[PDB]
């Protein structure tokens, strides 16, 4: 009674990073392609605050994935590991909430 | 080929192989190994989410602490110099770096410790965390009616 169908990236993402191209293209690529590792990703939604336009609320990042099946085998590999120097906490996401980027 | 051609951008998918984004071992070799789920589970609160996921961020800050599991510096490369917000009197000669980022790890642990007991009342914090002032005198004493 928890999976959706997006996967969820939090503790791994701090609005300090999602600032710069650099670092915002080196998380959206890589994710991206770790995520393609498990089954299929239709996008990544990663908020990008606008020199602090979108911080209250800034942190939290997942990608929309197509099926349950792989969002599970995913997360259950996701879990435990760490993005640099920190244990992710993944989790599970509502497509709807996802579209409306509502962050639920 | 009817008329013309309008192909694919020359480009093969890159950061497979070079630099790890899950790992779970640094600063030493790979042994000692934290056991325990992140995936939060059906039927809780924000305020309690949080806790959950700090909980396990207050374990792992602290076996930074206990074992000096640092990894990678805070900034790697500094800003613009710039000096404290506190203020403080005068530090140890013998005692400064060490205990810079030690501390700085209680207060990392301590910001959660604050935000965690914030959202559940009921929560213990760990045995090394102290309760902030000393206080001066002995014990309680005796409020006359």
């Amino acid at each position: 009674g928890h999976p959706t169908e997006v996967l969820c990236l939090m503790n791994m993402v701090l609005p300090e990073e999602l600032l710069d191209d650099e670092e915002y293209e080196e998380i959206v690529e890589d994710v991206r392609d770790e995520c393609s590792k498990y089954g299929l990703v239709k996008s990544i939604e990663i908020p990008r605050p606008v020199d602090g336009v979108e911080v209250p609320g800034c942190g939290k990042i997942f990608v929309e994935f197509t099926s349950v099946f792989d969002c599970q085998k995913a997360m259950q590999g996701l879990t435990g590991r760490k993005f640099a120097n920190r244990v992710v906490v993944t989790k599970y996401c509502d497509p709807d909430s996802y579209h409306r980027r509502d962050f639920w | 080929m009817a008329t013309g051609a309008n192909a694919t951008p020359l480009d093969f998918p890159s950061k497979k192989r070079k630099r790890s984004r899950w790992n779970q071992d640094t600063m030493e070799q790979k042994t000692v190994i934290p056991g325990m789920p992140t995936v939060i589970p059906p039927g809780l609160t924000r305020e309690q989410e949080r806790a959950y996921i700090v909980q396990l961020q207050i374990e792992d800050l602290t076996r930074k602490l206990r074992t000096g599991d640092l990894g990678i510096p805070p900034n790697p490369e500094d800003r613009s110099p710039s000096p404290e917000p506190i203020y403080n009197s005068e530090g140890k000669r013998l005692n400064t770096r060490e205990f810079r980022t030690r501390k700085k790890l209680e207060e990392e642990r301590h910001n959660l410790i604050t935000e965690m007991v914030a959202l559940n009342p009921d929560f213990k914090p760990p045995a090394d965390y102290k309760p902030p002032a000393t206080r001066v005198c002995d014990k309680v004493m005796i409020p006359q009616d």
